[PDB]
DNA sequence: TATAATGGGAGCACGGATGCA
DNA sequence: TGCATCCGTGAGTAGA
């Protein structure tokens, strides 16, 4: 490796480590945009029903960071896993009819 | 990387409040409410 | 020179009181979208677009020239923070 | 006619009547009528217009003559080589301003809208030390030692230098610019020095209610130490104006109360009273007496000088005492 | 067109060869064209002389060495960004003196740099000038002691890194003391060691009174020389312990080894010289026959004494003096950092020899490599060459710096180095130098000036021998030069006699008014006096000092035109400057033009062989200047040697062309010319004159990464066809695409990082039923501000021949683009008087001020600018111009011999006929508006009163002022107004490459603070002084948002950001991050620090995550 | 300044010259903890000189 | 002043 | 070092009022994006800040709305200019920017003496003050046209002067 | 892991606060 | 008490 404090500059002024960017800080830009994907996820999800807006943010992991299995959501809403797993499939479905209409998340996805 | 002491950050100039005379009342006569 | 700031600065003891005063009634004209004025409506701020007339956006401007009505009362404990901002609150809410 | 100092004045009294949205407008008036008269007024330099005083010859072929009188009074040793050193430089400096003088007069009886001289007398551009080395002689040059040569330069820009005069003035030229670019950092420490003492004084309350004061003095001991004369305007202007008095003041029947901060005109009505011998030194509130901890108080600071009127609380003077002090630094020769 | 050319003065000698400062030194320290054996003792045989043999196999002896071929050549070296450079190859036998053994081998000690034909290095591809550095000569010298008046220092220099400087001085106590290595003690001591005896020492030095008592020391002669050196060696090293023959080796190292002391050859001279002696060697002792011999010390404390006690024909010495003053030019310093690499590799060879041995066993030439290398790429003295016109290459190379390794430090240099010095006359320019704080620490060398073999600068004198001037010329070097009196240049000639019963002269500087008896020599020229760039400015003699230094450097800056044209009063170095700087192209027998070509001019010469010269054609200079050749002669078209074949960047027909030749009118203009800003004509762009080609090279890696390759493509996730339209097969932007900025130059994929998705990315992801791709986009984009015409892409693979990148890198492609610039506002322009200003104002031709026959002007100066600045040159320029531009004709006037006034007014004369004459011709008589303005000129006593209008419009013609129409309105501008054609040039500083700003963008890495610099899109400091200016304005909320939302508050930034972008209003900042990092870095001091609360109790600005 | 014609107030310079002088030497102790050649700022010597004052120290 | 000298001295000392 | 800044070459602004400044649309663009931002999604320019963001990122894309748009960002906001060096307070002042073509900051002729500019090649750099409480202190503190008269001397520092003082003498 | 080897090598200038004559 | 020593300091922004 080479150092951080080699010169630049002909004067001493100047640290090469000073024109290394930093990547691993989320840009104020990034930050805003993930807060403004929560947001706007949080607004499409409840055009859903609480019940099947709380399916999908139990299996995507938005509630508790965990993504449960079928047989988990189920057994939290008492319903059969065919049952959660059709919720679940409408929920989708309802999410992509509205999204198709509002054109709302599509930039999201870069 | 506070706020200085001095112009806008005095404090004989600082915690100077500005309100309307429509909320101005609004609060006056809820205090006479009690 | 923003207009009538020979008077502006005629209103307070210290210039920087005068910026405080600016400042916080500006803040408070935003959060409230304005609805809180005490201008008239021939008293409004305007701005030239292309297609025409519209509201000064800047709140700045709005709370200088409120400022220079008589109608915007100021100084230090007038009443307590989180009573004006209820009544405020309560009178234009947002 | 309207010159830098009559404008000068013209803004500050129109600042004092009329506040400063109307001396703003009235700065784009001076601004915008400035300029379009400049444009259509002919202003322009060709060679012709630095214009050389046959005097100049006159001034010159009898500074040879004296030149003469020393030298051979060299050689009888009547005088030393210093001395004779010294009559030289003392012949050619009082030469120099003699054909300075000249240039001036010819534009002024001749030429009075010549270019140079309008620019000069304006205060548009020009002082005249330039105008002479344009018209009259360059004068001395400095060896790199700093002592300066016998020889003058008696060339003009106008008429041309020889390249030996030219290589003379490169040595002048060299260390005046040596000396600004070593003294930029100087000035620079100076002023970090002062902004680092000074920085903590804010103005922090209205008064400081001391009884203490200082005196300024309208009047000095002469160098001769024969009498006291009266300071000069600009020495007692900067030591007077926009002060809080720190006792009444009765002078000429006018009666200036405790309290009052000392206008231009009070500062004036004070010189003329020291004239007429009513006082002699003006009692006031002073930065050195105030009591204020961590700062000074309103009364005792005076004026913000910048609006002309008694200091807002909350100013903070130190940064603006170390930065009054060390901007004109650099000029400091 | 016509050139008349003004002066008397003629030339003897012509300019010497301006680059030899460089040429003849490299050539002189390689020595290529020379047969090994037939080499001397200088350069790097030098070196070699000097580290070899190396004893202690058992010896290594050098036989010679020699230089290879270019394994590329220059071209080639810049393209693949190579160095141009020689194999060198040295022959060294192995000897083994109890073995009588002999092994001799050719070993290669890798590639030395070599100069190009215009005195420039291609190190790494890039151009590069070493820079020759002043400093002060080795010798012995005399200075007062500043302490003890009446006193003195002897001083004993030997070259920079060749050993100690000594002092001799004369303690207050009265005993002499030298000092080394910052250590005093009595000389007596190391004279005892040389094998004095008090009878000798009694002997030279007793005829100075009271002195050599001080000298006169028992305990000292009554030992042995044996004894006095293990006391010496005791007192020089405290601990080391006192044996002698350590003791021998040191102080054989310290005052007598020639491979660790060196005088110069000049410092040899030097000594010699001053002291009146005869040197044997270089070093101030020897070793003979077991013992020391003295060389320097005595006659130096001889000279010390004379010069205490006041005896005649001591004195002290200027170290100032160009004397005392020498240049190391490039061969000097390469041959010293050789020298070092050598006895690296050297101290690897006796290393290698204590462990079936070779040369190329023992020698590894990996330091040697590696001195040159650092030398040629990491050198102060090694500068990225200024190519920006020709002539700010070849005023590069004549550079003379005070500063780099083994010479003085910035802000360690006094008035004293700074200085024009009497003897810089006729050897460096008193006038260009940098403005700012390396005022006189960068110099250059004067016009006819020479370095000699010494290193010391030489200026040419004309023979006069009673009152009749030879044409002998002897080239002087200062001390020489304080031996005569010497007449000006100007001095008049009837024939080769002397005219005149008295003449200005120099004696040791001094003017003086002399005889032509007594006049020995003559001034060449006045051209010696200055610079080159200096040379180029017509009536120097009437600008000031300061600003001609202006006008000097900022020709240095002037930007290669399309159009551009010579001056239309030219000095005469014109033609000579572009010939040097080898910017055109010249014919190099007699012969005719077989054919012409945009690319290749082909000449069939006397002889009858064809030659083919290519041309250089839109190349990318390292400012970013178009350097390119144009044909300028036709096929067929009879040539002689060294007529013009093909112009070269910013010439025309081989005259130096920097700039345009404009009208001018000097007046003030609406405020739009306030304070040196200029106002110029739209008509300036229409014809294209101020237009400018730049290219700009970008360049783009592909390289293994650990999570997969990066890869050059045209696929570039989420991309529209209209965003890939310009792109070619493989993802590289197609020749002759225009690019804009935020434009794909090269597309390039990167895999992605180790990252698993938050639930928001799932649920998206989901949502839209898109996979996530492996890779995201790289590609290398247009930057802000930038972009043009793609002209050139050059693209390189690796598993391709020739081809070998540094380790990890696939693939690298680098993309040309050019853009063509008009004028524009915010560009400099400067005229050679050093008059410079922005263009403020653009107008269209029909408000431009014009003649009365309706020709606008093109540029409007402020007179304002005149005065106070006091170069009166370009107002002269600016007359003759006007003559030249009616009569349609350039000048030549030389600096102080050229057009006076006088002559000015004759051309201008004739021009006025022309300009006149033609129009009352025509049928047209004075205008009713000429009329009122000279009224007004007949008021200001510019035309005499009574005279016929035309004869008061010549009136003002001759001096230059013409009648002037407003453009806007009609009617004239009320005075006559100055117009004439004027010098102006284009510089380098443009608008387009400074213009930046930035919103929000990258920060640094530890201290969170925005970026510097508009390459990296980085943020304006506010700095200390800007603080105290938003506190001197109590402007507190301003300042705080500068030290927290707008720099290192990482919450406040992101959170005003996202505040600003929903409307919302800015949120309260928090601690900025340079803080915790300040309390982080004491607390790895060991000290701590708590911020506290009003009751004293611990605050956490770290949030909890530091404590446990 | 003067000199080159720089106009510039005098209590620019006096605040200045008022923080030169903030501080002073303890020639005596008297009843206080200070020490001899101790030196302090104006302000805390004279604060601490009136609280003995008033105790009577 | 210098760890190597010292150093030295040291070992010399045996 | 401090975000929301640029800097630029100054040029003469002769047409310029004493609290104005000429400051170029490409530079405008970037010091007040975020607000630029916010507006393109008032108005129709784009369906949300991304999609704005997106479409300013090439310059091909840009078009007249969002130079209106940005007309009615900036109304009624200063901007600092700050010379090096600063050498007393007046080295930094506040202007209301007039958005102008080409790459030069246009600069008012009676506030040079107080920076100790000149046109023959200073450049200054630009500041966005970001809070409603900046502004204030920009417009009312800072500004230009405020401050007329010198903190040292109490003369006037922005006053006629060169061809100003030179044309009204004539 | 065993012949014996035993001490390095390069390298301006002013003020102020303190230590030493 | 005065001479000598060690130690710390020497403008900004740009840019590279
Ligand atoms: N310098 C190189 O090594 C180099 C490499 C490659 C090519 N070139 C060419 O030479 C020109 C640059 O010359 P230099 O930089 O070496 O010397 P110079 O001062 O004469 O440069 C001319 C302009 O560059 C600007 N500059 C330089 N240092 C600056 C600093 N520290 N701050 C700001 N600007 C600085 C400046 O614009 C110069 O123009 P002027 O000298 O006419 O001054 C204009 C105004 O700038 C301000 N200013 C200047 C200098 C300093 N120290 N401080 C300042 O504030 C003033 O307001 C002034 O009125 C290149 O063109 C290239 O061709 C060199
Ligand atoms: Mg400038
Ligand atoms: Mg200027
Ligand atoms: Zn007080």
């Amino acid at each position: 490796p080479v150092s951080l404090e080699t010169p630049i500059g002909d004067e001493k002024d100047s640290f090469y480590g000073d024109f290394i960017p930093d990547e691993h800080l989320p840009s104020p830009v990034d930050a805003a945009t993930q807060s403004l994907l929560s947001e706007e996820l949080e607004k499409a999800l409840s055009k859903l029903s609480e019940r099947e807006a709380m399916v999908l943010k139990l299996r995507k992991g938005l509630i508790d960071g965990r993504e449960h299995t079928l047989e988990e959501v189920g057994a939290f809403f008492g319903v059969t896993r065919e049952r959660i797993r059709q919720i679940e499939n409408k929920a989708l479905r309802k999410l992509k009819y509205h999204e198709s209409r509002t054109r709302k998340l599509r930039d999201f996805l870069d | 990387g506070r706020l200085i002491p001095a112009g806008t950050g005095s404090d004989f100039v600082r915690f100077t409040q500005v309100v309307d005379q429509k909320t101005l009342k609004a609060i006056e006569e809820a205090r006479k409410e009690a | 020179a923003e207009p009538g700031i020979d008077k502006l600065f005629g209103m307070v003891d210290s210039k920087y009181r005068l910026t405080v005063v600016v400042a916080k009634r500006a803040q408070q004209l935003l959060r409230h979208g304005f609805k809180n004025t005490v201008l008239e409506p021939e008293e409004r701020p305007k701005m030239q677009t292309l297609e025409g007339l519209f509201d000064d956006p800047n709140a700045v401007t709005w709370a200088m020239k409120e400022l220079l009505t008589g109608r915007l009362v100021f100084g230090e404990n007038l009443v307590p923070e989180d009573r004006l901002q209820k009544e405020m609150e309560r009178l234009y809410p947002v | 006619p309207q010159e830098k100092n009559s404008l000068k004045d013209l803004v500050y009294q129109a600042f004092l009547r009329l506040g400063m949205e109307k001396t703003a407008r009235l700065l784009d008036a001076l601004k915008y009528y400035g300029f379009t008269f400049s444009t259509t007024s002919g202003i322009t330099i060709g060679i012709d217009d630095a214009v050389i005083p046959e005097e100049k010859k006159q001034y010159l072929e009898e500074a040879d003559r004296k030149l003469l009188q020393i030298e051979q009074a060299y050689e009888m040793g009547f005088l030393t080589d210093r001395e004779r050193y010294d009559q030289i430089l003392q012949l050619w400096t009082e030469t120099t301003e003699k054909v300075t003088q000249a240039v001036f007069k010819n534009f002024e009886e001749n030429y009075p809208f010549n270019p140079l001289y309008v620019m000069a007398q304006s205060g548009a551009r020009g002082n005249p030390q330039q105008i002479r080395q344009l018209c009259g002689l360059r004068g001395l040059m400095q060896k790199p030692s700093g002592e300066t040569f016998e020889v003058p330069v008696r060339s003009s820009f106008r008429e041309g230098l020889t390249v030996l005069e030219y290589f003379i003035s490169s040595h002048g030229a060299r260390k005046g610019g040596a000396d600004t670019a070593l003294r930029t950092a100087d000035s620079g420490y100076l002023t970090r020095k002062l902004v680092d003492v000074t920085h903590e004084i804010v103005v922090r309350e209205a008064d400081c209610g001391t009884t203490n004061y200082i005196s300024v003095p309208l009047f000095q001991p002469d160098e001769v130490t024969r009498s006291l004369r009266l300071r000069k305007r600009a020495d007692i202007e900067a030591g007077l104006y926009g002060r809080v008095l720190a006792r009444e003041v009765e002078v000429l029947g006018v009666r200036l109360e405790e309290g009052r901060y000392l206008s231009m005109d009070d500062v004036h009505l004070l010189i003329k009273a020291a004239e007429a011998g009513e006082i002699q030194e003006v009692p006031v509130r002073s930065p050195l007496t105030c009591q204020t901890r961590y700062g000074v108080c309103q009364k005792c600071y005076g004026y913000d000088l910048s609006m002309a009127r008694p200091v807002s609380i909350g100013e903070a003077v130190g940064i603006v005492a170390a930065q009054s002090i060390g901007e004109p630094g650099t000029q400091l020769t | 067109m016509e050139i008349k050319r003004f002066g008397r003065i003629r030339e003897v000698i012509p300019l010497p060869p301006l680059t030899e400062i460089q040429v003849e030194s490299y050539r002189r320290a390689l020595q290529a064209d020379v047969p090994p054996e037939k080499r001397e003792n200088v350069g790097i045989q030098a070196a070699f002389r000097e580290t070899f043999p190396i004893e202690e196999g058992l010896v290594l002896d050098f036989l010679e060495y020699r230089l290879g071929e270019p394994p590329f050549p220059q071209d080639e070296c810049r393209e693949k960004d190579l160095t141009y450079q020689a194999p060198l190859y040295a022959r060294l036998q192995l000897i083994h003196k109890d073995t009588g053994l002999i092994k001799e081998d050719e070993v290669f000690l890798g590639h030395i740099p070599l100069m190009t034909e215009d005195g420039s290095f291609i190190i790494n591809g890039a151009d590069r000038v070493i820079v020759s550095q002043i400093h002060r000569s080795p010798g012995v010298y005399f200075t007062p002691d500043p302490a003890r008046p009446g006193r003195y220092i002897a001083s004993i220099i030997p070259l920079p890194k060749r050993g100690p400087w000594i002092d001799l001085e004369v303690e207050p106590n009265g005993v002499v003391s030298m000092k080394v290595n910052k250590r005093k003690f009595p000389l007596v001591l190391l004279l005892r060691v040389l094998g004095y005896d008090q009878e000798t020492l009694a002997r030279e030095l007793g005829a100075y009174g009271e002195l050599v008592q001080g000298l006169m020391d028992e305990s000292v002669f009554a030992m042995r020389p044996e004894e006095a050196l293990i006391r010496l060696f005791t007192l020089l090293r405290p601990g080391d312990p006192p044996k002698r023959d350590k003791a021998v080796a040191y102080v054989y190292g310290l005052i007598a080894d020639p491979r660790r002391y060196d005088l110069g050859e000049a410092g040899r001279y030097k000594a010699e010289e001053k002291l009146g002696i005869r040197l044997s060697g270089r070093t101030l002792a020897r070793f003979e026959d077991g013992e020391f011999k003295d060389e320097v010390f005595l006659p130096t404390l001889r000279y010390l004494f004379a010069l205490t006690a006041g005896v005649p024909g001591h004195e002290v010495d200027d170290i100032d003096h160009l004397g005392n003053r020498r240049i190391r030019t490039v061969g000097e310093l390469m041959t010293d950092q050789f020298r070092v690499g050598l006895a690296r590799l050297a101290r690897g060879v006796r290393e290698r020899m204590l462990m079936s041995l070779t040369p190329a066993k023992l020698v590894n030439s990996r330091p040697l490599e590696a001195a040159i290398r650092e030398f040629f790429s990491r050198s102060q003295l090694s500068q990225f060459k200024d190519e920006t016109n020709p002539l700010s290459s070849l005023r590069h190379k004549r550079r003379i710096s005070a500063l780099g390794p083994g010479g003085l430090t910035r802000e360690r240099a006094g008035f004293d180095v700074r200085d024009v010095h009497r003897t810089h006359y006729g050897r460096i320019c008193p006038v260009e130098t940098p403005e700012g704080a390396n005022i006189g620490l960068i110099t250059s060398l004067a016009a006819y000036a020479r370095v000699d073999e010494l290193g010391f600068i030489r200026t040419p004198y004309r023979r006069v021998v009673g009152g009749v001037v030879t044409d002998e010329v002897v080239y002087m070097t200062a001390t020489e030069e304080d031996r005569y009196t010497i007449a000006q240049a100007n001095t008049p000639l009837e024939g080769n006699r002397i005219a005149a019963e008295r003449v200005v002269a120099r004696r040791k500087g001094e003017p003086v008014i002399v005889s032509p008896e007594e006049v020995e020599f003559m001034d060449v020229s006045p051209k010696q006096v200055f610079s080159v760039n200096t040379n180029l400015i017509p009536f120097l003699e009437h600008d000031d000092a300061n600003r001609a230094l202006m006008g000097s450097n900022m020709q240095t800056q002037a930007v290669p035109l399309i159009r551009a044209q010579a001056p239309v009063v030219m000095t005469g170095l014109e033609e000579r400057v572009v010939r040097d700087s080898l910017a055109a192209l010249y014919a190099e027998e007699d012969g005719e033009v077989a054919k012409v070509d945009g690319n290749r001019i082909v000449v069939r010469y006397e002889d009858g062989r064809l030659v083919e010269y290519p041309l250089r054609r839109f190349y990318r200079s390292n400012q970013g200047t178009a350097l390119d050749q144009r044909p300028r002669v036709v096929v067929g078209q009879r040539v002689r040697k060294g007529d013009l074949l093909a112009d070269g960047p910013a010439s025309e027909n081989g005259f130096l062309a920097l700039g345009q030749n404009v009208l001018v009118a000097i007046m003030p203009f609406d405020g739009y010319n306030f304070e040196d800003a200029i106002v110029i004509s739209e008509e300036l762009l229409k014809r294209d004159f101020y237009t400018s080609i730049h290219i700009e090279r970008y360049e783009i890696e592909a390289r293994d990464t650990k999570l997969g390759p990066e890869r050059i493509t045209r696929d570039i996730p989420h991309l529209s066809e209209a965003a890939l339209r310009d792109l070619d097969e493989e993802g590289v932007v197609r020749i002759g695409a225009e690019v804009k900025p935020g434009d794909i130059l090269v597309g390039r994929t990167s895999f992605k990082g180790e990252s698993e998705p938050t639930p928001e990315e799932r649920l998206l992801r989901s949502i839209f039923g898109e996979k996530a791709r492996d890779v995201k986009d790289t590609s290398l984009r247009v930057p802000p501000g930038e972009g043009g015409i793609v002209v050139r892409t050059v693209r390189l693979r690796r598993g391709d021949p020739g081809v070998e990148l540094k380790p990890g890198v696939r693939e690298v492609v680098r993309v040309y683009v050019a853009q063509k610039r008009k004028l524009q506002v915010g560009d400099k322009l400067a005229n050679r008087h050093g008059n410079k200003g922005v263009v403020a104002k653009i107008l269209p031709v029909e408000d431009m001020p014009h003649l009365p026959d309706g020709t606008p002007v093109d540029v409007i100066l402020n007179p304002l600018g005149v005065p106070s600045r006091m170069n009166l040159g370009q107002i002269l320029e600016t007359h003759l111009g006007l003559a030249g531009y009616f009569l349609g004709q350039r000048y030549i006037s030389p600096i102080f011999d050229g057009a006076k006034e006088p002559e000015i007014k004759e051309l201008l004369a004739q021009a006025f006929e022309v300009y006149f004459g033609k129009r009352k011709g025509e049928g047209f008589g004075v205008d009713k508006r000429e009329v009122e303005v000279l009224r007004r000129a007949e008021k200001l006593g510019l035309v005499t009163p009574g005279k016929t209008p035309e004869e008061q419009l010549k009136e003002l013609f001759l001096q230059g002022k013409v009648v002037l129409y407003d453009g806007r309105t009609g009617e004239p501008i009320e005075g006559p107004i100055v117009v004439g054609q004027m010098f102006i040039m284009k510089l380098y500083h443009m608008v387009e490459d400074k213009m930046h700003a930035r919103s929000t963008g990258p920060y640094s890495l530890i201290t969170q603070q925005p970026l510097g610099g508009k390459a990296q899109f980085g943020g304006q400091r506010f700095g200390e002084m800007e603080v105290w200016a938003l506190e001197a304005y109590g402007a507190a909320h301003t300042l705080q948002e500068m030290l927290t939302l707008k720099s290192d508050d990482i919450e406040g930034r992101n959170a005003a950001y996202e505040a600003i972008i929903k409307g919302e209003d800015v949120p309260e900042p928090s601690v900025p991050e340079s803080f915790r990092v300040l309390v982080k870095e004491l607390q790895a001091l060991a000290l701590d620090v708590q911020t506290l609360d009003e009751k004293d109790n611990p605050v956490d600005i770290f949030e909890g995550l530091a404590s446990k | 300044y003067r000199a080159q014609g720089v106009k510039l107030h005098d209590k620019h310079i006096e605040i200045v010259v008022r923080q030169m002088m903030k501080y002073v030497e303890v020639t005596d102790p008297g009843d206080s903890r200070l020490l001899e050649g101790q030196v302090l700022e104006k302000w805390d010597v004279e604060a601490l000189n009136e609280r003995l004052i008033a105790e009577g120290k | 002043s210098d760890p190597v000298r010292q150093y030295l001295h040291e070992i010399g000392q045996v | 070092r401090v975000d929301y800044s640029g800097r630029s070459v100054i040029v003469v602004g002769p047409q310029l009022k004493l609290h104005q400044c000429g400051l170029p649309k490409r530079m405008a663009l970037e010091l007040f994006k975020p607000f630029l931002l916010k507006k393109m999604e008032e108005k129709g320019i784009a369906p949300n800040v991304k999609a704005a963001r997106r479409m300013l990122e090439r310059q091909r894309d840009i078009k007249d709305e969002v130079w209106d748009a940005l007309e009615e960002v900036i109304h009624g906001k200063v901007v600092l200019l700050n010379r090096a060096p600063t050498l007393h307070r007046l080295g930094i002042q506040a202007f209301q920017p007039v958005l102008v073509e080409g790459q030069s900051i246009q600069l008012h002729p009676l506030v040079c003496e107080a920076f100790n500019a000149d046109f023959d090649g200073d450049q200054m750099a630009v500041h966005v003050p970001l809070s409603s409480f900046a502004q204030a202190e920009a417009r009312i503190q800072m500004l230009s046209a405020h401050n007329l008269l010198s903190p040292a001397s109490g003369e006037p520092l922005a006053k006629p002067s060169r061809d100003i003082i030179l044309g009204l003498y004539y």
